[PDB]
């Protein structure tokens, strides 16, 4: 399996998927999906993400195929001016050859160029912090649009982004709490995933 | 009339001629809206192009041809573009358009100005948010969202235009309006603010640093009878002129107050009675002092959709001791208009 | 071009571009017609629309694009609106229609307006009755009141205009028309006077308080054949300016004639032949002068009803010590012109 | 748009909106394109008429109504009649036009003027041959008289205009263009010359009696590629102003590069990259000066043939001590356009 702190991450596993999941977790993204509407959900998914396209913009470009590196960048250009801001998907709407998925950070260029990841690790409130991606990621922090970004405000990202994220996986939590080893089909679901970011 | 429509694209060619004649005492100077020949015409597109079924673009232009002036040195005064802008439509979530545009006070002003002639004597042109004017990016929503029936709501970025007068300049600014109508009734407010350029602030009428603009409205709207009021209040953003002093510039604050009340005959007729009063107040040398102050008869008769005649009479309150110069006397206007 | 007619309204967007150059020795500035480029355009629409089966509305616009000018500081040079103006028309009642349209003595003018380029040289624009001219009331009649085939009469009010400059200046006035044509021929005659603004009594040429212009004219207009002879006399109305003094005004008393035989070729080609005198009387300092003395020889060529080219060739007959600097040198002019 | 084809006439009235702001630091002074609102409008109708089987004629007419401006005493800043000419082409004999229509050597600076918002800089207007001008007939040859697919040429004569100020105006000259165009690939060039008022050899900056300028093009069109090259040099031709002394002229010489790149998506965005440099030579009191140095990037998004957006930076390479004054700080555009 491959997994040094296998014993720390599933006591953390525990921690946050069994208190910090039902006493917090739960709570916000049920009052989330439930007091807010949705033309706002998807309006506020929009927003956040736009300002990790031109890094996954650049970060595709890095990857050697500039073709998605311009449909990153034409979803940022076109949402970005004629979308408010990033609130409306323009250019999603626009052809769909645009539609949105998961960006394309400096981890991801890492693994492209077969760097490799680190010890999986499980942080309380983080969740999974490889150090080639969930820091290398980072690197994108000096870059043009993450580049202005207060504490709170990347702070603020990624507590929403959550909250979305939990909000819509509501139904799907019967998929993993009847599951053999939970900790470990959260585990090989990140590499699995974070493989094919990095192609 | 609609012109063009292959291929999704749809363009529309319109315009008007309008025969106009206003009547006034004496020169038509100390007069509420002069004496003479006021013809005009005016000409225009709007085009509206269906990208798929979640998109649409669209622009527009309109031009406006006075036939009041000679075909001498004098052919091009009042000749303006009004309109010119473009934009897109993205299904339930709303448009977004940026050009010259209306501002977005205007979408309360717009409840009573319906006078067959003159009107909302508040909707002014170049004025931050009241009326049309150069560089607004303008967000519409219809219906909230797909939502809410009958909520619409609108934010607009004015940007700065730093022209030669005082009087058409504006710096950057913020504005928004909300409006829900339901079953013939409607309610609207609507807000804005924009920085005053340095010229604005060197006029010796007008002090502040931020220009300010709202209104609200009321309307019924259904059967045949339309009756429709506006409140709204104005800082350093209302433009006035001191005949006196030949000094120009904004005034401190304004008052205004907007009726309309009109009926709609089912062979083309239409009366009118309105009343209209702006105050303003701490203008620099003088106080108070009104600005507009009249009652409106009137009515048009239509035709058909493209031919119409009116006659407007503007019974004119204003003194002859206004301490602006503002002018007393009456004004009626005979119209006759054809339209395509 | 009729580009709409649907639901009773129908449209019509016409326009044209016309390539054209005058040639004159030197400069062209002691010439007819001046020397260089003088191409323009027209744009403009009619509608018309039947309100019922016998009442009929209409209005229609109709400018002047330059096209001999830069896109610089002089790109609106000569750019004008020429007619603006709505109406209706009632069966055999007539017509009644108010704007920017053409004076009655028009109505007599117009038959030696047939020029290639150079037509009826006192058909003045701005200048009261003679050719347009802002803001007349027209009523027209035909057929007398549905009577009389071939007899029409016109009755026209023109309203003050007060303009800038003493030339397109003008009081208050009215004037009226007869025609009568049968089986080829054309018999016409009118007139109009009204009162001259204070300032157009204040230059130094021209002394009067009413001024007054009437014309009549005769006409063959079949088989191929057109000939037409104008006379009219006018007095305080025809503008006028001596280059020696560089002064400026109006004339006195005028008379002039026009005369203009052509004939049309089936095949496309119409010759044109004309000759063309007005003098002046009473003019001060002066005393008489003549203000336009010329033939014309010419021809236009028409491929098809949107499709012409043509020459017109001014053979000037003023001469060289003309007492008002009126210029004395001959002018040719070339012209392609297509129109829609 | 096709809004009329019948009888042989077809018209086709058109324009475009566009919603455009230019993006600059401080005020825009200093800067390549200047900082503010630059809404525009364009209307125009072309029409071409079929006479018989080898013969047809033709008209063309074109307006810029600017959308930036207010409706107060600026309401006419830069409007302008772009083009207005007409002609007619014999079968595989040519074509033959008059008017204000673009000089022959715009058939070369064409193949790099096609950036989303800038390029072009050399295609200067009311210049000569490179640009729109005023009274140019132009013979236009197809397909080498229906026999050598591909290979164009033009033959121009460019009258006098002899204007108000030196840059807009222009003696008589001459000249002409080839190209041949095979399956993608294009190379071009052309040339003119012309003689210079007297206006403008009274002007500080360039003395000649004579004025020439020519270019050359090369250029790749195809699959979803376009590769454009430009070279051309000018003599007492190109329009300078030394705004340290604020004075005005002509570049006694100058060499212009104009480089251009794109590619054009699958989904539609035209991503585009270009050089442009024109250095001028022997100017009075400066010697050798920078007019237009800079890299560009910029896209455009095509929604469908009436809609599309666009992003233009132009990294100016002028340096701030520039010795003409030309403007040393980047600028960048947004658009969005709809035309129809
Ligand atoms: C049920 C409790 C088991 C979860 C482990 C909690 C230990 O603390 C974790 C860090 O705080
Ligand atoms: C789903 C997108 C809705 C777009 C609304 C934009 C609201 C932004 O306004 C903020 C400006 O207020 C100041
Ligand atoms: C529900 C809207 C009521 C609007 C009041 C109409 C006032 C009309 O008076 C006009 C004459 O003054």
């Amino acid at each position: 399996r491959s997994d040094p702190l296998e014993g720390f991450n599933r006591t953390m596993f525990d921690f946050n998927y069994n208190v910090l999941d039902p006493y917090i977790l739960r709570p916000v993204a049920v009052a989330w999906r439930d007091y807010v509407p949705m033309p706002a959900r998807n309006g506020i998914s929009n927003f956040t993400s736009n300002l990790e396209e031109p890094a996954s913009m650049v970060n595709a470009f890095l990857k050697g195929d500039p073709y998605r590196g311009m449909i990153h960048f034409n979803r940022f250009f076109l949402n970005t001016l004629l979308g408010m801001g990033g609130l409306i998907d323009v250019a999603g709407m626009a052809n769909p050859k645009l539609a949105r998925e998961e960006p394309n950070r400096f981890g991801s260029t890492l693994g492209h160029y077969d760097v490799g990841y680190g010890p999986y690790v499980m942080l309380p409130g983080y969740g999974s912090f490889t150090l080639r991606d969930e820091g290398g990621d980072f690197a994108d922090t000096l870059y043009p649009m993450l580049s202005y970004l207060t504490f709170w405000m990347s702070a603020g990202k990624w507590v929403v982004e959550g909250i979305e994220t939990r909000a819509q996986l509501l139904d799907s939590d019967g998929l993993l709490r009847n599951s053999s080893d939970p900790y470990i089909m959260v585990r090989e679901a990140y590499f699995q995933r974070h493989d094919f970011i990095a192609n | 009339a609609e012109i063009y429509n292959k291929d999704g694209n749809k363009v529309d060619l319109y315009g008007k001629a309008v025969g106009l004649h206003y009547f006034s005492k004496g020169n038509g100077e100390n007069s509420y809206g002069g004496n003479g020949d006021m013809t005009y015409a005016r000409l225009g597109f709007k085009g509206e192009t269906q990208i798929n079924s979640d998109l649409t673009g669209y622009g527009q232009w309109e031009y406006n041809f006075q036939g009041n002036n000679s075909e001498g040195a004098d052919a091009q005064t009042g000749n303006k573009t009004r309109l010119a802008f473009a934009g897109l439509k993205y299904a339930d979530v709303g448009s977004f358009d940026y050009g010259r545009n209306y501002g977005v006070v205007y979408d309360a002003l717009g409840y009573t100005d319906m006078l067959p002639e003159f009107g909302g004597d508040t909707a002014y042109s170049d004025d931050f948010f009241v009326g049309r004017v150069g560089g607004v990016a303008t967000y519409r929503n219809s219906n909230f969202f797909g939502l809410v029936d009958g909520l619409n709501f609108a934010v607009q970025y004015l940007g700065k235009n730093e022209r030669d007068t005082a009087r058409r300049s504006n710096g950057d600014g913020v504005g928004g309006s909300i409006s829900y109508e339901y079953e013939g009734f409607g309610i609207v407010g609507a807000y804005g603010a924009a920085d005053r350029t340095n010229l604005q602030e060197a006029q010796p009428l007008g002090n502040g640093k931020k220009a300010e603009q709202w209104a609200t409205g009321l309307k019924y709207d259904a059967n045949n009878i339309y009756l429709a009021a506006n409140y709204g209040e104005t800082r350093n953003a209302t433009p006035i002129t001191n005949k006196f002093t030949n000094t120009s510039g904004f005034a401190n604050k304004t008052q205004d107050v907007l009726l309309v009340a009109q009926y709609q005959f089912d062979f083309g007729l239409r009366p009118s009675i309105a009343y209209t009063k702006s105050k303003a107040k701490d203008v620099e040398g003088i106080g108070d002092v009104d600005l507009v102050n009249y009652f409106e008869v009137g009515a048009t008769y239509y035709f058909n959709k493209n031919m119409s005649t009116y006659v407007d009479y503007i019974i004119n309150q204003i003194d002859s001791d206004n301490k602006l110069g503002v002018g007393s006397d009456d004004t009626v206007a005979v119209g006759i208009v054809y339209q395509f």
